[PDB]
């Protein structure tokens, strides 16, 4: 059995608290993307938007690598939560009581050390709905994601276009697009800049 | 297979061959791996060779890499170790140990306690 | 006592992170089935369906085997959560806030290494209810289940017919049938196909 | 100090995953009983009944025994959850989202190895309420309890009469009785029969 | 550093499952008291009372003691949950779904081995509200606390007067007093008597 | 790799239960501050205020220090919950059922041993709303934070001005200011004074 | 039973039989298993034989499989080890160890510290 | 009591009595138990006798059960070991070890490192 | 301080004094404690003396309590051990070991591996 | 790289230089660190020198700090140890051990079992 040998070899000397970088003097690049599937509800009185979304995070470990010729039949491995390093990506404008509303799943790694992480969830965010132009109006709701404890010089966050291939049309609202933008801000807490990624919903009310 | 016992030791002359047999009893022999260790008169126990539970993986030491061989036989519940071109420094006690669904590696933490082995001596 | 000996022998060298396959080059076959017991509620305003369901997963381990003649009186063992490998079957179209709403129970294994897993739960899923034909209409609600991190070439998912022997008739809706279908899809995240199983509810409103 | 010595001696070689039987070829006998304290609510629209109930489970371990003469002053011990074997008794017709709604407490054992377990809880179950005879009618609500993974030949479940000594009368419903019955059923999942215990509420509406 | 030495010395040979008594043949005395801060809500339809309360439990360990002269600068220590023995005091007439609604905090111990435990919480209990004398009426709501697994001969529970110094007056109800009483009862489950402490709210409706 | 070496060196002999002080005879100074981002809701009937807030706690460890010249490329480390000492700051006037409603995140430490902790959350607190001057009125809601088990002589709590740079204006209420004040009180439980920090909201209703 | 003490050693001639008795004290003898170990003059401790707490399971070594036997007696709180056809290599110190509700296996992690044993010597 | 030191050794004749004293320092003597161990010239360390922190529980070996006795004295922070009818095999080094709130058992995992002991020799 | 090296050994006469120096390198010397151990020719390693990272706590053995002393010097990153009135039984190899933020206790689990020590011999 | 084997030993005269080669096989040599240990005739195993998996970190003992050097070669999957100005006390058996993504430190818990080493002897 080669899977047992591979797992035992990989687990050796691994520390989940260490950022999987090879130089320690350069930031680790992480690619972030979104996949919306359904706008479950749009609350006007409470200014809350509910949607079903899958997150997509991609990076490289450099510590989980092996030669496939020495472990025939093994090309990918999966690790549960709390056993390998994972980015702490959070939604800034969260309206849920728990704040974080993501279901943790396994992380998949291939021979080259490339790690992918796609947690599904139902996210509630605070959005401002304008009803001045009731019959005809376009609403813009923003979702802001970013690392909470990792800033610049440590984690370089890059954006990828959102996927709407599996989107399920809503009976009362029509989606126009989900543009994304990457920004970098300064906070009074620290002098280190922090990047973030913001996506726009761009909903439109149906006149019926 | 739960309880492994080694046999086949004796006195041989330098440059000869020897075949040792480790027989299993007390369980299913196909669910365990077999590992060989040498005790030596005044030295510590050292790994020699190992084979996985399915026979698809094998491991050997560095001073035994080219002269020894290991094979399985589920019909007789027996593992066979063939030693060729014996040398004076190979005189020691050989013991056989099981490992449930082992990978045939040199790690000592996946094996159970070795049994009573067989003494072999090589005369120049 | 033979139960202690059997448990101690089985636990040796076992790794929950390893797929219990004997070749590593062939997929592990898992049989999946459903057992509905009651349609607790059908929400039209929120487009949500609530039901009581038992899942059924069957597979083989090849690592949990013993000769019954050497352990007289012992023919089955039970393992709690987190101590043996288990499929990560999830409902894609989940509407619950927790996403996963299954109560974890023990896994039962017999001498041959066959593992069964039947978690009960109350599942909430998003369904579209059409009220155009209010007095007379048939509603189709789909429940989609699949592995989240295990795709083709690793886990071969097979379907079994749903059981409705213990179904409790509802006072407002009548069940017509629960057909099931197995499909295979491609996702933009990975080039490996992923199978899934979809069941249909086929409810009908009672004219009273 | 004798309590430390007794605990240390008892903990040796104990495995929580092993059924505390002395032969392994005979079922372990478990006595089950209920204690209702208050019918907090009766929901007609949702067909749900809420009550406050204490469960009572009694059995024998055969592994937790000692001579009181060698440990003077010690006659009982208490073990928390997850450290000793416990029956997996569950309510089949549960309506709560969590399914299981029991608060885990300590298990008390005396010198002879007799274990008692009395978890309190607030249980929600699905009941059918008939309002055809609105002013005068008797409602029968059934609560079904049973082992989920332990069937016949392993766990012999016996019933004991319910206790209503501490019952608090309700201002709108009157209790007539709580009869209990033990039954044995066959399920398509396995060929091994499974026992269960069912209790009836027998409520009556007050005419005011 | 003396704090590290003190902690390391104290942790040795300590067993959280052992009652911290010096004789094993005498009950351990525990003092219990309450501190109400606000009557957040009084529900008449559901017969539920919500309040903010701090519990106060005081006892002695006899295992956590040291000479302050050998550890200069150290006079108190704090232990988290699950690392030292704690009484299992619970509210019998609980209406919350979780049953237990107390936030676990640290336990403080001084040189003599005296342990104090003051958990805050928001408690929901079932109370009967009589509206026959609507404009003028006094409502009595009882809160009953007691040990669940420790009875007489093991834990001697004593009562202390409730503290209302920090009480915040309510805009619709006026508090008259919170008398307390200690009682001892027998239950059909066991022949060992169990003590309990009951407090009364004594609310009055404001005529406006 | 220097990050692994630094983590392994730091973890040695560390005890999370010890207050990271160098003398044991002087209090540890902790700076506390608040950052409000949005007044999500103001409930008048239930006397509850909901807001989105980030807490800011700053202190020094004296046990997590290293020479940056011996670990080139490493200038900061991050520790998860439960692995290092953290202040037990809680909100006294909490109205949430869980009482504590803070999402735990990592703690960041730089070469000098300075630790920062900024948990985000949605806090519910009990506030009194006066509607006598309905069209025109200013409401004062107080939020009180303090250590629960650490009093004077152990933890010296200092206050810092609140940050409102990222505040999002509300459509129905206008913020005037968030003054803060540090106080010290005595409780009947202990003779040791306890400090606390109170912030005021100072909301005003918009006349539209 | 908490504290086990072995006795019955002595000097015997090759080919004779010997009966060793391990007596229990300090607890209930029916709640523990009994295991036998040999120390040997210059070698390490080695398992010899073991019996479960109920007497339904027994285990023996490989060089002792056919010549030794083990029995229980709860009335006298005594375990008996019968050795037949003794050989010169059986001269060593025999020690008796308890195991709470043991399965009578060779694993050393389920036993407690052995007591003071009895010396036996076999003369050719 | 944190740091225990044994004394009272010497040369005695077979059949005589001897009293050894273990004095405590560095902490509260009433919060710890006292255990005695023998080193022997060429053998391993072995338990001899032990007393609980309150003096209500005592434990002895099997070859010392009837000849030795153990007592406490909190006034002088001293544990006393009385040996009667000494035998030639009792010549060894005796060491004293503490145990915080110990139960006076033979388990070695509840004791701390032993200190520098006292040598005693018995002449036939 | 990460890597500690001891020096100052030599040959001395009974009743004389000796000063041993343990120098630190590879890290901050003020973040670690220093402990001294003796190897002895045919005995096991034994603790001798220890000092906390701040110098406010010290610990000594029982046979060295009154004759030895320990001091720190952060300027030179050196710990000094002064031995007075040496005795013939003090001839051994002395080794120096670090402990990160240690309390200067005798516990061996809070120290790191000792380095190469210095041999000292006392002649009567 | 999974399996490391050392070679290059022999007999040399005091004051000469020697080059030892540790070759890797069974895996990727760039994913592991290399550590050197000395066995000595009658002493215990001791660390000598170590190099990280990337070659950016090195560690040496105190008696070898100035005379030995360590280098890597991924092309030949070989680590080289150069010893200059050999001394009589350097006669021992040198063994090579791997460490997956090691930091090149002296800690023994991050290394795997050493292989069969090479004997080197220095004559005055
Ligand atoms: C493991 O996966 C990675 C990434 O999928 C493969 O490396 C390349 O990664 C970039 C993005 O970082 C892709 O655009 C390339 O297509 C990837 N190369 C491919 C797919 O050949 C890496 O090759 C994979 N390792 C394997 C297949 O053994
Ligand atoms: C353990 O259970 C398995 C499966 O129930 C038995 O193997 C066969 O499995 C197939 C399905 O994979 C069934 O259709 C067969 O009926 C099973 N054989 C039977 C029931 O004889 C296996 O035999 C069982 N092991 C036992 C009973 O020892
Ligand atoms: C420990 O408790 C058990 C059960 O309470 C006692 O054994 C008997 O158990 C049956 C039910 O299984 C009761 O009807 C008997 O009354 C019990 N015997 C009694 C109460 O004497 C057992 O005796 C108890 N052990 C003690 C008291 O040491
Ligand atoms: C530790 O606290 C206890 C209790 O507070 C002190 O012992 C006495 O306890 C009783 C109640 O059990 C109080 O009424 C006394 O006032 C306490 N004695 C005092 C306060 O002197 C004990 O003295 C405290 N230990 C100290 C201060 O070292
Ligand atoms: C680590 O951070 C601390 C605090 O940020 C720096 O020490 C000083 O801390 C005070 C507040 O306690 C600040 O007002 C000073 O500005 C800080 N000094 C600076 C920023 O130079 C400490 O210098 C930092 N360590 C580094 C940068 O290596
Ligand atoms: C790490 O990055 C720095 C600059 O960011 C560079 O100078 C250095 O060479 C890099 N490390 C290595 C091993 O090349
Ligand atoms: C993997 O191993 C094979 C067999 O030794 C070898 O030919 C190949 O080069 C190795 N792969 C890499 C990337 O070194
Ligand atoms: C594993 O499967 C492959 C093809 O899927 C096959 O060639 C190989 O023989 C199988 N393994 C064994 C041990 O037969
Ligand atoms: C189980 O053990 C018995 C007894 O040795 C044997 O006859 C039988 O063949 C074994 N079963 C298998 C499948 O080998
Ligand atoms: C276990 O039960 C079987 C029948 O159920 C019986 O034949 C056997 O004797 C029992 N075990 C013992 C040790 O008596
Ligand atoms: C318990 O111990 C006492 C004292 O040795 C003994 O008399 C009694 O018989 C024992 N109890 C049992 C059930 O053996
Ligand atoms: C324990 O209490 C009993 C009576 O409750 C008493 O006889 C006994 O003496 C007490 N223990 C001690 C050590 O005094
Ligand atoms: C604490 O230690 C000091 C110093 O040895 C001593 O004087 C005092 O009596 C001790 N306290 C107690 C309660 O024994
Ligand atoms: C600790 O503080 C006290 C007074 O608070 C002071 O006397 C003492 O010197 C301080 N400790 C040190 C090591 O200076
Ligand atoms: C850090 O190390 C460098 C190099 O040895 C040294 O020059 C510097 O003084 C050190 N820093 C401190 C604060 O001692
Ligand atoms: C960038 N983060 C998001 C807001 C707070 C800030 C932060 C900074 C340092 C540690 N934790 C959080
Ligand atoms: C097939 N899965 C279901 C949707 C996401 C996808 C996936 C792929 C790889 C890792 N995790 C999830
Ligand atoms: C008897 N149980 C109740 C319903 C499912 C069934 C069962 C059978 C085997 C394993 N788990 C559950
Ligand atoms: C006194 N307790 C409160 C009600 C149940 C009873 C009890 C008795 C024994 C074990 N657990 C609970
Ligand atoms: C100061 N705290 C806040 C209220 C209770 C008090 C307290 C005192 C001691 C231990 N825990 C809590």
């Amino acid at each position: 059995e080669f899977q047992r040998k591979l797992y035992k070899e990989l687990v050796k000397n691994y520390n989940p608290l260490e950022r999987p970088v090879a130089n320690d003097s350069q930031p680790l690049t992480v690619y972030f993307s979104l996949s919306l599937l359904q706008i479950m509800d749009v609350d006007e009185k409470n200014q809350v938007l509910t949607t079903n979304i899958w997150l997509q995070m991609s990076w490289t470990d450099h510590y989980l690598q092996w030669n496939v010729s020495e472990y025939p039949g093994v090309k990918t491995v999966r690790f549960p939560d709390g056993q390998i390093w994972k980015p702490d990506i959070l939604l800034y404008n969260s309206a849920d009581e728990r704040f974080d509303a993501t279901f943790h799943t396994n992380v998949l790694v291939n021979s080259s050390g490339h790690c992918q992480y796609l947690p599904p969830g139902i996210f509630k965010s605070s959005c401002y709905i304008d009803v001045r132009w009731f019959p005809f109006d376009v609403q813009h709701c923003k979702l802001k994601f970013g690392s909470w404890s990792y800033g610049g010089w440590s984690l370089d966050l890059q954006m990828q276009e959102a996927d709407i291939s599996g989107y399920i049309p809503n009976g009362e609202w029509d989606l126009v697009g989900i543009p994304g933008k990457r920004s970098e801000r300064f906070y009074e807490c620290c002098k280190e800049p922090y990047p973030d990624v913001t996506f726009t919903v761009t909903m439109r009310r149906r006149t019926l | 297979a739960v309880q492994l016992q080694a046999s086949g030791g004796g006195l041989v002359q330098a440059g000869d061959s020897l075949r040792l047999s480790c027989a299993a009893s007390g369980g299913t022999f196909s669910h365990y791996a077999v590992g060989w260790f040498r005790q030596a008169p005044g030295k510590e126990r050292e790994f020699v060779a190992a084979i996985s539970w399915s026979g698809r993986s094998t491991s050997f030491a560095n001073s035994v890499k080219g002269r020894f061989t290991i094979s399985r036989d589920s019909a007789k519940n027996t593992a066979y170790l063939q030693m060729n071109n014996l040398k004076p420094e190979d005189t020691a006690v050989y013991c056989c140990a099981p490992a449930r669904f082992g990978t045939g590696s040199a790690a000592r933490d996946e094996y159970d306690d070795c049994g009573q082995g067989t003494q072999v001596t090589v005369s120049s």
